[PDB]
């Protein structure tokens, strides 16, 4: 999964640097663990 | 409450306005946090 | 910067009062919040 | 890994220096975080 930039976009370099800065802070990961798991209310444990 | 928060078979409601509901709002214990994410996520409303 | 996003949970979701809110306030989700952390740093106005 | 991280009957080790150990160091997924808190808490050392 990647950010789609048009061929010759001015936002080809700053978006790619924004990709790195969110990753270096783990902010990509701290969004993923938050949104999937506060919504995970039917955790598979409950039917088991 | 650890046996409460780990099973979603049972619903958890408190009063519409009181010292109990506000206690779980400003709480930051992980067990107490996970309950308040459930108390807000009420379909239908758990509160009375 | 016109941001195209497709309508699919959990990446782009509809707010509860989606007829009431418009534009950026209408849309919630993961790619929405991903757009906000990028456009904060890369400084561009984003329209969803 | 969810069935890994929820049971401490089994021990989890990786290489002493490589791309796998460092992947769980800078990770921030909650399942991946809880493993790295266990990987550090190794008596005896899980690593090889
Ligand atoms: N009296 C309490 C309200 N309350 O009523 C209950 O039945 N539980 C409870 O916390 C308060 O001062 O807010
Ligand atoms: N080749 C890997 C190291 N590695 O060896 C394994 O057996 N697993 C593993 O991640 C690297 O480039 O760090």
């Amino acid at each position: 999964y990647g950010i789609a930039t048009p061929k010759g976009s001015s936002l080809g370099t700053p978006v790619n640097l924004a990709v790195l800065k969110l990753s270096e802070q783990g902010v990509l990961d701290k969004l993923k663990n938050k949104w999937w798991y506060d919504k995970g209310e039917c955790g598979a444990k409950d039917s088991g | 409450a650890e046996d409460l928060s780990k099973q979603t078979e049972i619903a958890y409601g408190t009063l519409d306005s009181g010292s109990t509901k506000e206690f779980f709002r400003r709480s930051k214990i992980a067990v107490f946090d996970k309950m308040w994410t459930y108390m807000r996520s009420a379909e239908p409303s758990v509160f009375v | 910067v016109v941001v195209t996003t497709i309508l699919e949970s959990p990446y782009v979701m509809m707010k509860k009062n989606h007829e009431m809110l418009e534009g950026n306030e209408r849309y919630e989700g993961y790619c929405v919040d991903l757009a906000a952390e990028i456009a904060k740093h890369c400084g561009f106005k984003y329209k969803l």
